[PDB]
Formats: C-alpha cells, sequence, structure tokens
C-alpha cells in the first residue's frame, strides 16, 4: 500500500525528529509509463 | 488426546464437536506446540460462538503462548470487535504485555481498527503504555498517518 511506502524511514534527526518518504515525495499507484493514452469515441479507455 | 481434538475443532470452527468434546471433559486450556489454547485459535480465525462456549467452561482468558500473546492480542490485531468485547467481559487483561511489551491497544492501533481501540480504552487501556522500543499507540497512529485514530488518543 501507499501508506506503508509513505512511512518508510529515510533517517532520524539529532533531536529525535523522523524524516519519512512521504515528507520528501508524493506516494500513489501510477502507470509504469504514461506514454500511451487511448480513447474509444473520445471516452477514456484502455485496450489489448 | 481429547485436548488435541478440541484444538483441531476450535480452529476449523466446528461448533458441534467443541460441545461434544467438552461434555467428555476435554482440557479447555490444551496448549499446542507454540502454546496456543483453543481460545487463541477461536480468537485468531474469528469463531465468536466457540469463544463464548470455551469461556463458559472456564477457559483461561489470560492464557499466553511461548512469546506471551493472549487471545485479546489475536482478537484486537485481526479486527474481531465482538470477540474483544466478550474477552474483556470475562475479565481479560486489557494491558496484557507479550515478551516485546506490546499491548492489544498497539495491535488495534497498528492495523487501525478504531471500533476496537475505543472499546479497549473504555475498559481502561493505558495510552502511555510503551513497548520494548518505547512506542505508544499515539506514536503508531502518527507514524502510520492515521489521523482519525490520532485524535482519539490525543
Amino acid at each position: 500500500s501507499t501508506e506503508e511506502f509513505g512511512k518508510i524511514l529515510l533517517k532520524v534527526n539529532q533531536d529525535g525528529s523522523r524524516v519519512l518518504l512521504r515528507d520528501v515525495a508524493k506516494i500513489e499507484l501510477g502507470g509504469e509509463n504514461y506514454d500511451i493514452i487511448a480513447e474509444f469515441n473520445g471516452q477514456p479507455a484502455s485496450g489489448l | 488426546d481429547l485436548g488435541k481434538k478440541l484444538l483441531e475443532a476450535a480452529r476449523a470452527g466446528r461448533d458441534d464437536e467443541v460441545r461434544i468434546l467438552m461434555a467428555n471433559g476435554a482440557d479447555v486450556n490444551a496448549a499446542d506446540v507454540v502454546g496456543w489454547t483453543p481460545l487463541h485459535l477461536a480468537a485468531y480465525w474469528g469463531h465468536l460462538e466457540i469463544v463464548e462456549v470455551l469461556l463458559k467452561n472456564g477457559a483461561d482468558v489470560n492464557a499466553y503462548d511461548t512469546l506471551g500473546s493472549t487471545p485479546l492480542h489475536l482478537a484486537a490485531h485481526f479486527g474481531h470487535l465482538e470477540i474483544v468485547e466478550v474477552l474483556l467481559k470475562n475479565g481479560a487483561d486489557v494491558n496484557a504485555k507479550d515478551d516485546n511489551g506490546i499491548t492489544p491497544l498497539h495491535l488495534a492501533a497498528n492495523r487501525g481498527h478504531l471500533e476496537i481501540v475505543e472499546v479497549l480504552l473504555k475498559y481502561g487501556a493505558d495510552v502511555n503504555a510503551q513497548d520494548k522500543f518505547g512506542k505508544t499507540a499515539f506514536d503508531i497512529s502518527i507514524n502510520n498517518g492515521n489521523e482519525d485514530l490520532a485524535e482519539i488518543l490525543q
């Protein structure tokens, strides 16, 4: 899940302050590549 | 021997066989290899009717395995609200700690079963309760990012 990836500990500061992955990046499910975009009669779609 | 059939029955969820083996006076606190009573297996897999039938015949509610985990741990961890209430009604230790110092509140807070968290707190669960690493239920909610849970623990 995006929750578990978000709470990945990158390091801990000298004042016991944690720096997580969600504190330096956005976490979400997304395509391996965004190059291909298909439309069936102008309507959002995919295909084989 | 009868205690082994009760373990197999309690796990699978045979509500009939549990009663028949109980009638023949089978051990209600029959530990397996890892140290799980029928009440542990009933709490884990989620067999509410069997959990009550076991406790009815004086099943040890604060029985712990080789690592110190009570049925209330397994109930609170796998989001079995009805079982948690039944266990707590029969005098389950709400601040029960395993070898790691982890309480049912931590397991409830970690998986984020807010319905159970409130029941544990309402039965007198210590929010300040720390584990071996010095982590409260509040520390888990912030780290996990659950903010619905964070406000309940304050």
